[PDB]
């Protein structure tokens, strides 16, 4: 029962450098094992970084050479990652993991057997900008029904609350989950259903709330 | 590294069966690429299954199998149950170096397929006098939670300025996306229109809007 726990900064600013580690426990970094890097981006796919043997020999991702720089610590029973001048394309949660080492006759990198021990993850963000409030536009409109909303655009961090007639309005509430986009800000989309006979008489206002940029919004939805 | 390929997103029935292939862009897929096979739930750490080719580790039940097919690897899953449902990923060596595939998204049929309903917003008036304009696709109510959305200018695609999330599990158990195109006043102003294509199950839905 080979455990891997890593660790991490958590936060880091861009153009930076990040420094991950790994520790083993229930094995020895000087057993026949690969010792792995592996991230996945928010909403992607696995993506293979590297591996290391405790000889020293590595092998890196082809298109990240010239960023990565893996080593090993035997006295600690630790190996570690480093990648410079990281972007904010790299976000993402950093796994390590291992694999046997196979041969065929003499000692040689025979790779017959895989990956078997995963770590727990650890979430790394590279905060490409600052704290920013939202910027609250209008989504102005099913027959019977019909759909109005408010465009939170451009905020940062994460936690924003949403509300419709200071939460008098609970039924025909759907509120998206954000997007992450490239430029590190936020953006969701709230919509309300009402029905379209009280677009004229009934006044709809969205609200939101904004702790960490400490800013409060209420816009009025016109038809339009 | 090479490009590895799997299929976007495939359905099984509880207890039916259902494989999963995993292409390369160099050719066939030999035992020296020694494919393995990673189960990923949403929200935990990817699980080992299959290492070279046809290898179960200690944990990976009997229902799952590899085997090369005409020259991809797969892996044959006998018996559904709901606990199988996730994300599939493939890892293979190429020139030293390991290259995991894009992924399938295996969903266990727990209930039929639900169709999306999708909304097109413009860009409001508010946001052209800041000089930005932005378009909102909404998506929601479509089970399983698998999506392709694309974007085209007129008659031409568009994929510089888009941005969309993945599903997440509304209250009714069905999921919900949206995509965001942003753009520039003056490219809203020069087309005579913009949509917004949903791709579910076979079915495409697709919303348009103009600027006069």
């Amino acid at each position: 029962q080979v455990q891997l726990q890593e660790s991490g900064p958590g936060l880091m600013k861009p153009s930076g450098t990040l420094f991950l580690t790994c520790a083993v426990s229930g094995a020895s970094i000087s057993s026949s094992n690969w010792w792995n890097w592996v991230r996945q981006p928010p909403g992607k796919g696995l993506e293979w970084i590297g591996e290391i043997y405790h000889d020293g020999s590595v092998s890196r991702n082809p298109f990240l050479q010239s960023r990565i720089t893996m080593s090993v610590d035997k006295s600690k029973n630790q190996f570690s990652l480093k990648l410079t001048s990281v972007t904010a394309a790299d976000t993402a949660v950093y796994y390590c993991a291992k694999r046997w080492d196979s041969s065929g006759w003499i000692t040689r990198h025979t790779y017959d057997y895989g990956v078997d021990v995963w770590g727990r993850g650890t979430s790394v963000f590279v905060a490409s900008a600052s704290t920013k409030g939202p910027s609250v536009f209008p989504l102005a409109p099913s027959g019977g029904t019909a759909a109005l909303g408010c465009l939170v655009k451009d905020y940062f961090p994460e936690p924003v609350t949403v509300s419709w007639n200071s939460g008098a309005l609970t039924s025909g509430v759907h509120t998206f989950p954000a997007v992450l986009q490239s430029s590190g800000l936020y953006s969701l989309s709230s919509v309300v259903t009402v029905p379209s006979s009280s677009l004229g008489t009934q006044t709809y206002i969205c609200n939101v709330n904004h702790k960490p940029s400490n800013t409060k919004v209420d816009k009025k939805v016109e038809p339009k | 590294q090479t490009v590895v390929t799997q299929e976007p997103s495939l359905t099984v029935s509880p207890g039916g069966t259902v494989t999963l292939t995993c292409a390369s862009s160099a050719g066939a897929v030999t035992s020296d690429f020694s494919p393995n096979w990673f189960l990923q739930k949403p929200g935990q750490v990817p699980r080992s299954l299959i290492y070279n080719t046809d290898k179960r580790h200690s944990w990976t039940p009997a229902r799952f199998s590899g085997s090369l097919i005409g020259g991809k690897a797969a892996l044959t899953l006998s018996g559904a149950q709901p606990d199988d449902e996730g994300d599939y990923y493939c890892l293979v060596h190429y020139r030293g170096a390991w290259v995991f595939g894009g992924g399938t998204r295996l969903t266990v049929l727990s209930q039929p397929k639900a169709a999306p309903s999708v909304t097109l917003f413009p860009p409001s008036s508010e946001e052209l006098q800041a000089n930005k304009a932005t378009l909102v696709c909404l998506i929601s109510d479509f089970y399983p939670g698998a999506v392709t959305v694309a974007w085209k200018a007129d008659s031409s695609p568009v994929k510089a300025g888009v941005e969309t999330t993945t599903p997440s599990k509304q209250s009714n158990n069905k999921y919900a996306a949206s995509s965001y195109l942003s753009l520039t006043p003056e490219q809203w102003k020069s087309h005579r229109s913009y949509s917004c294509q949903v791709t579910h199950e076979g079915s495409t839905v697709e919303k348009t809007v103009a600027p006069t």
